């Protein structure tokens, strides 16, 4: 058995601030005239909200921001703080402290370190507490000029102090979050065009494009934002949306078809009807992408075009469809160093569709290379046959299949614009990453047998029709041996495990190890593949309408600068705003703040609550007096 | 089984007339099966990264059932 | 950026056997002192093993 | 030992004083203590 | 600084709320609500609303 | 009769107002009890509860 055990006139005076005593505290202080811890004595009469009986016991302030009682405070103040008072995000009591002159020290040197040295717990909290306070929506509001401005770069600000800080990582996108939601919500009381123009041209497109910049998927997804986009995109052409389905479609058709009639005429009379075309963005993208369509057609014909009789010549000239694709060649290149120069390394290498650009353009300049130095060195005419294996024309063709690959899979950013394709897309996107986590352990489980197995057999390939026991006798061939076993379709035989003279006990062992190769990988890895492709999925379908839309907009924006109109073949040939702008901001806060109310002032039980305050304090004054 | 063998015999034969329980033969299998076991003793390490660690522990919980 | 933990990582692993040495030979050296932090003691153990591999491909390739 | 417990007395102190003000989500009894107040005026009268 | 926007009416604010003893006395008074065009509507009307001021015609 | 004594040991208040250290009481009453679970077939749930409440008592002790 263990035995617990816990490891007169101030009561009176504690007792009475308690429940509403007024007139006999008045006693109490009467006979003190002729800090007591259960405390000042003053802090219970704080948060009981009776400034009356805390007014006689006038004649602490942090408890009473804790409360948010604006009474309290207000007695208090009358008879850093501010950094709690933004924590609890509100107006009243922040419009109040911030009347007298406040500062706040910004945050981060050799004296900090210094610091950091004696104490990190503490330096830490001191510089996350200073972070909430900023991220404040009711401070932002009464202290920023240009509150849109600064929700963007402070949540950009904050989301690089979650990777710094990994131990603070989760109150740090808590912070980040809470900003992107304020600025979005700051937008959608925009009412009618000439507001929402306003806000998305100001200069400190450039509200809109920055928002991109940011990664603000919440702002950009809004329907005053997408409302704004559409009109945008179509441009003169809103007719368009009238149309039947079957009259879209007959018009998408007939602008691609002609493309480079309209290309032409822009050339020689930009001014004119159709010289103006070009100029709205959607018949813009329409254009390009017929001109993308017709240059995967030379590709497609240039086989069935091709000389039979030289296939089997070493040195074979030029032909004029290969005269055709350099000019489409140098024409994409061309339009990429202009992307490219006018927006920098970075944001350029960023997109998944312009790294496809780059090797494929890299392999188009070499098969060309290779092919016109061996017009000039290599022209014998023999048979196919009897060439060498790494003949120069051999090495032109071998790159050039490879480039028509990386050719044709760039088509797959033209299925974000569809609204039935779109989501799925970039729903697929996403999962990629998972993929490259088993790349890691799959690789280490493939060398480990490839060890073990060509030790076993080299002692003592899988292309042949006969397969034997030889893709065991070398690095090279043990390695494609075991990958070809992955997919369970049976590429790869049993008898390959044999030894061709004996070896009876080596053979069963070399048999056994292949077997453990294909539970641990078939069986194994792969339905823990499928495992975390079930749980990634469920997460991301949650937003899979956000990113699309973000995902989208930033392809049609890429659309409305004039910098790049032509097609590729093409291309080659030669104050009074910003008191508008302030004008509209208050608007636009003044409604947040009414709206806001009500979004958590519904119950209204606090005001009920109130009418019995006045009752109690009716009924003890009574008896009272 | 190396010392055994090199102990037990002095002259050369053909390998294609040795018996199927020969010393080397199992010296060799043995071998064999401890390079792949000591190349499997890497996924130890793969704690130690944010990436690879959690899927490491992940599997090793799964193996149960 | 990683490029830089990695090269330093590649660096340290290289010159193992030179600490191992200096280790035994005098551990009041700084030299000596320089393994007992926990991480250059990791990252020699990881080259060490990784060098006791590749010396196993080495047979492997007879 | 002196110093393991002279902190493990303010870290129990903060502990019981938390968890109170976090089941504070689900304090709505003012009222009901307002009514003991006029209880306790009645008291004094009587 | 309006509340509401400019093309509310009362009725319409009502049928809003869904309450049926307010919409009862407003509707005792015979109120009306402006009927709607096609969802395709070519018009002058329509076309003018649309392109000078296009986000408040939806509304 | 043994539930009942074993939740009343487990309460957060009286680890914090009767023992001399609430860190080590915390985590060998969580592991007595997380052994228990695996004795008592019938009443693991509870069981495990419990120690579910002594490792969360011992991790918000921490925190403060
Ligand atoms: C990255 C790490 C992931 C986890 C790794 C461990 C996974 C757990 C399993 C380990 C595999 C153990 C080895 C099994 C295969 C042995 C080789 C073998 O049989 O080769 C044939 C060899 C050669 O013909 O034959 C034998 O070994 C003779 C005995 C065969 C008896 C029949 C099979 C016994 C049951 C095996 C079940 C395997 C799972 C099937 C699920 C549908
Ligand atoms: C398939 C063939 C090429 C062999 C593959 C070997 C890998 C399975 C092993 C060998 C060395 C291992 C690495 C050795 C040391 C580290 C550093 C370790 O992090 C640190 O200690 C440093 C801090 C950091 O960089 O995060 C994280 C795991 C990692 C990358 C290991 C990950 C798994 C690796 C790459
Ligand atoms: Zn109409």
């Amino acid at each position: 058995v263990m035995a617990l055990k816990d490891v007169l006139n101030e009561k009176l005076f504690l007792l009475a601030c308690d429940k509403g005593d007024y007139y006999m505290v008045k006693k109490i202080l009467e006979e003190n005239s002729s800090n007591c811890v259960d405390r000042n004595a003053v802090t219970i009469t704080i948060e009981n909200e009776n400034l009356d009986i805390l007014q006689l016991l006038l004649d602490a302030l942090l408890v009473a921001i804790d409360s948010e009682v604006v009474g309290a405070v207000d007695i208090l103040l009358n008879h850093a703080p501010v950094i709690l008072a933004a924590h609890r995000n509100n107006y009243e009591i922040l419009t109040m402290l911030l009347k007298q002159d406040v500062s706040l020290p910004k945050p981060h040197c050799t004296l900090c370190s210094a610091k950091n040295k004696k104490d990190s717990l503490r330096h830490s909290r001191f510089r996350l507490d200073i972070y909430r306070c900023l991220a404040s929506p009711a401070l932002i509001m009464l202290t920023e000029e240009d509150p849109i401005l600064r929700a963007f770069e402070l949540s950009a600000d904050l989301k690089e102090l979650s990777l710094v800080e990994v131990e603070f990582r989760n109150d740090y996108e808590e912070l980040a979050r809470q900003c992107k939601m304020f600025a979005k919500d700051l937008l959608a009381q925009a009412r009618n065009s000439r507001e929402l123009e306003v806000i998305l041209n100001h200069t400190s497109l450039s509200r809109l494009k920055l928002a991109i910049k940011y990664n603000q998927k919440e702002f950009v997804s809004q329907s005053n934002c997408q409302q704004f986009l559409n009109t945008v995109w179509f441009g003169q052409m809103s007719g368009y949306r009238r149309k039947p389905t079957c009259k879209k479609i007959m018009t998408v058709l007939t602008v691609g078809i002609f493309w480079p009639v309209l290309s032409l005429c822009y050339l020689i009379a930009p001014k004119s009807q159709f010289g103006r075309i070009i100029h709205t963005p959607f018949m813009k993208f329409i254009i390009h992408g017929a001109s993308y369509f017709t240059f995967l057609l030379l590709l497609n014909l240039y086989s069935l075009v091709y000389n039979e009789d030289k296939k089997n010549t070493m040195g074979p000239a030029l032909e004029r469809i290969d005269y055709l694709l350099i000019l489409w060649i140098i024409g994409m290149i061309w339009s990429d160093i202009k992307r490219l120069w006018y927006e920098g390394l970075e944001d350029f290498l960023e997109e998944s569709r312009n790294q496809l650009s780059f090797v494929m353009n890299s392999l188009y300049l070499a098969t060309f290379a290779l092919k016109v130095v061996a017009h000039n060195k290599f022209h014998d005419f023999a048979d196919r046959k009897d060439w060498d294996a790494f003949h120069p024309t051999l090495v032109a063709e071998g790159l050039f299949a490879f480039a028509n690959v990386l050719s044709y899979l760039r088509l797959f950013f033209m299925y974000t614009t569809s609204s039935i394709l779109g989501p799925l897309q970039i729903s697929m996107g996403q999962m990629l990453q998972d993929f490259g986590k088993f790349l890691g352990m799959f690789l280490l489980v493939l060398f480990s047998f490839t060890i073990g197995l060509t030790q076993l057999y080299d002692k003592g390939g899988i292309f042949c029709e006969q397969q034997s026991n030889d893709t065991f006798h070398s690095f090279i061939g043990t390695c494609f041996a075991l990958f070809w076993y992955i997919f369970s379709l049976a590429h790869v035989a049993i008898f390959v495990t044999r030894f061709s003279y004996g070896e009876e006990l080596q053979s069963f062992v070399g048999a056994v190890i292949v077997g453990t190769y294909n539970v641990v990988v078939v069986i194994v890895l792969t339905k823990l593949l499928v495992a975390m492709l079930h749980k990634s999925f469920q997460l991301i379908a949650n937003h899979e309408d956000k990113e699309w839309k973000f995902a989208r907009a930033k392809l049609w924006l890429s659309y409305f600068d004039d910098k790049c109109t032509l097609p590729p073949p093409f291309n080659i040939i030669p104050q009074k705003r910003d008191e508008n702008y302030q004008k509209v901001m208050c608007c636009l806060v003044h409604r947040y703040l009414t709206s806001m109310r009500q979004k958590m002032q519904s119950t209204d039980q606090a005001t009920v609550e109130n009418l019995n305050e006045l009752r109690q304090d009716l009924s003890k004054f009574r008896n009272e007096i | 089984l190396k010392i055994v063998a090199y102990v037990k015999y002095n002259g050369s034969r053909p390998r294609e007339e040795w018996e199927m329980w020969h010393p080397t033969l199992i010296a060799e299998a043995l071998f064999a099966i401890s390079n792949i076991l000591s190349s499997l003793r890497l996924i130890s390490l793969f704690t130690a990264n944010s990436h690879l660690g959690p899927l490491q522990i992940s599997l090793g919980r799964m193996l149960l059932d | 950026h990683w490029v830089v933990k990695l090269l330093t990582c590649m660096t340290i692993g290289f010159l193992f056997p030179m600490l191992s040495i200096a280790y035994l030979i005098s551990p009041r050296s700084n030299l000596g002192l320089f393994i007992k932090k926990p991480f250059i003691k990791f990252i020699c153990h990881t080259a060490s093993y990784l060098t006791f591999l590749f010396m196993l491909l080495l047979a492997s390739q007879h | 030992n002196q110093h393991y417990q002279e902190v493990i007395r303010n870290l129990v102190k903060r502990y019981v004083a938390a968890m109170i003000r976090n089941s504070k989500t689900h304090e709505g009894l003012t009222e009901e203590n307002f009514k003991e107040l006029k209880q306790d005026i009645s008291s004094f009268r009587y | 600084f309006s509340e509401f926007t400019p093309d509310i009416t009362p009725i319409m604010l009502a049928a809003h709320t869904n309450n049926y003893e307010i919409i009862k006395l407003l509707v005792q008074k015979r109120v009306t609500i402006p009927r709607p065009h096609q969802i395709r509507c070519n018009c002058v009307e329509c076309v003018s609303s649309s392109e000078v001021d296009s986000l408040r015609h939806s509304r | 009769s043994r539930l009942n004594i074993y939740k009343a040991l487990a309460s957060p208040s009286l680890i914090a107002l009767s023992s001399e250290d609430p860190i080590l009481t915390a985590f060998r009453l969580g592991w007595e009890l997380k052994e228990l679970s695996k004795v008592e077939n019938e009443f693991k749930a509870e069981y495990e509860e419990l120690s579910q409440q002594c490792k969360l008592f011992a991790k918000d002790l921490l925190d403060q």
